[PDB]
């Protein structure tokens, strides 16, 4: 077989013992998951320093705690525009999550509060910029560095699925990258605690599986499709299935027909055939093996799985950092006052945050 | 080219969600 004695047994020991460090896992997610934390501090324990990233539901600043001198970033939420945007259960929820998870690629939710006008979530900071950034920066990541993030998102994966937690927001943008070089998930408004089947047309374009955009239900096996498009884009510095308007990327994605660089491996494209496999009873993650189908994949072959999970592996990249602080990993943002107001805004609405 | 009809698609900055 493909395994001597040797071999399957320490690969079947391994894979006993990830089921029992998961299940105790899962067991403290839902202690937290059922009793979460909230108001830990308020607005003026920090002094805002400078805007890291706007979008709709409002800012995210780089904030210093006044009393710790520690650097945060502080993901700031208008609650009339959440409402507006009928974004209520999404921001609630996405709190829920950040409090009650543990792992070493999440980013860690340090303290949480709200005023009259916003809600507060603040974040360790993760100094390195957007994966996005180094990506279009570069062009294209060699294979092995793409294997190091993939690695990460696989483990990442692997984890929130076994906490019954879809992903559903991978992309370049979303993923950070930390002072050691290690991935740093941060957007959970999407993550949605599904056990068995799930409908909603949510996520970006570019990263749909088939069976989100079809009408039919899907359940955790779209991360694994995104994985797929996020490794393909790492190391062809474009994603599979583009088009000048998202109607027409989807109608590619139904197809599924991929083409892949020249300058892609063997072993990278039969993983990306069997991750961007439209039949869900085909698709690797989805299968009776489930996600070692994908770890023990001849592309991830050199991947030290507890080494990364560990965080011993030498990052292939490190960004540059001068100073605590450092923003030079960032865009540069319109900044705006934080303005509260005398009136409690849509108290009824967020009062589990 | 991919990577040109890449470029023309438009869809070369950052992506919103639906
Ligand atoms: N802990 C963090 N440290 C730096 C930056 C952080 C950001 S952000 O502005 O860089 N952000 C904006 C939303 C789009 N997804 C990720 C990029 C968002 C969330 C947490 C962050």
């Amino acid at each position: 077989g493909h395994m001597g004695n040797a071999a399957a047994a320490k690969k079947g020991s391994e894979q006993e013992s990830v089921k029992e460090f998961l299940a105790k896992a899962k067991e403290e997610f839902l202690k937290k998951w059922e009793s979460p934390s909230q108001n830990t501090a308020q607005l003026d324990h920090f002094d805002r320093i400078k805007t890291l990233g706007t979008g709709s539901f409002g800012r995210v600043m780089l904030v210093k705690h006044k009393e710790t001198g520690n650097h945060y970033a502080m993901k700031i939420l208008d609650k009339q525009k959440v409402v507006k945007l009928k974004q209520i259960e999404h921001t609630l929820n996405e709190k829920r999550i950040l409090q009650a998870v543990n792992f070493p690629f999440l980013v860690k939710l340090e303290f949480s509060f709200k005023d009259n006008s916003n809600l507060y979530m603040v974040m360790e900071y993760v100094p390195g910029g957007e994966m996005f950034s180094h990506l279009r920066r570069i062009g294209r990541f060699s294979e092995p560095h793409a294997r190091f993030y993939a690695a990460q998102i696989v483990l990442t994966f692997e984890y929130l699925h076994s906490l019954d937690l879809i992903y559903r927001d991978l992309k370049p943008e979303n993923l950070l990258i930390d002072q050691q070089g290690y991935i740093q998930v941060t957007d959970f408004g999407f993550a949605k605690r599904v056990k068995g089947r799930t409908w909603t047309l949510c996520g970006t374009p570019e990263y749909l599986a088939p069976e989100i955009i079809l009408s039919k239900g899907y359940n955790k096996a779209v991360d694994w499709w995104a994985l797929g498009v996020l490794i393909y884009e790492m190391a062809a510095g474009y994603p599979p299935f583009f088009a000048d308007q998202p109607i027409q990327i989807y109608e590619k994605i139904v197809s599924g027909k991929v083409r892949f660089p020249s300058h892609f491996s063997s072993d990278l494209k039969d993983l990306l055939r069997n991750l961007l496999q439209v039949d869900l009873t085909k698709r690797f993650g989805n299968l009776k093996n489930g996600v070692n189908d994908i770890k023990n994949h001849k592309w991830f072959a050199t991947t030290d799985w507890i080494a990364i999970y560990q965080r011993k592996v030498e990052a292939p990249f490190i960004p540059k950092f001068k100073g605590p602080g450092d923003t030079s990993n960032f865009d540069d943002y319109e900044e705006e006052e934080i303005r509260v107001s005398i009136n409690e805004k849509c108290g009824k609405e967020f009062t589990e945050f | 080219t991919t990577y040109a009809d890449f470029i023309a698609s438009g869809r070369t900055g950052r992506r919103n969600a639906i």
